């Protein structure tokens, strides 16, 4: 499992979670969950005048 | 104008998880029914205000 | 000039059961340098660019 796996799994099923501990205060993930990436390319946009 | 699984995957988890962090909380559930509508109770412990 | 270097988000799609965030971003390669954003082109009144 990479870190965007790992990542997303922590914050899923464990943040939540881990935050129903008595005495838990706040918790701060340093991961982020899985998103749809679109990376786009503004030279094919000109292209067709997009 | 919405099925139960709607509203359950795109309300009540939403909202859910930011009510996990209020404070003085003991349990928290939540239900969604056809009629549209989705209601949370939030049970905090003995003696809060 | 305000799309070619930060993120957009647009909605949110069903990943494995769980509503997930939809960003739309520039290319690394196109955000890098400001020769890239200085590449930018736009239309005028006549069909050149």
């Amino acid at each position: 499992y990479s870190e965007v796996d790992l990542s997303d799994y922590l914050v899923r099923n464990v943040v939540e979670e881990l935050k129903r501990v008595e005495g838990v205060g706040k918790v701060q993930s340093f991961g982020a969950e899985k998103a749809m990436r679109i990376w786009v390319d503004p030279n094919k946009l000109v292209s067709y005048g997009l | 104008g919405a099925t139960a699984k709607t509203i359950n995957d795109s309300v009540v988890t939403l909202i859910e998880r930011e009510l996990s962090g209020v404070k003085n909380l003991l349990y928290y559930s939540a239900t969604t029914d056809t009629s549209g509508t989705a209601e949370i109770t939030a049970t905090f412990k003995p003696g809060t205000d | 000039i305000s799309t070619s270097m930060g993120s957009m988000y647009i909605n949110d799609f069903p990943n494995q059961g769980r509503m997930q965030q939809v960003i739309v971003q520039v290319e690394a390669k196109s955000r890098m340098q400001l020769k890239d954003i200085l590449n930018l082109k736009v239309m005028g009144s006549s069909g050149q660019l």
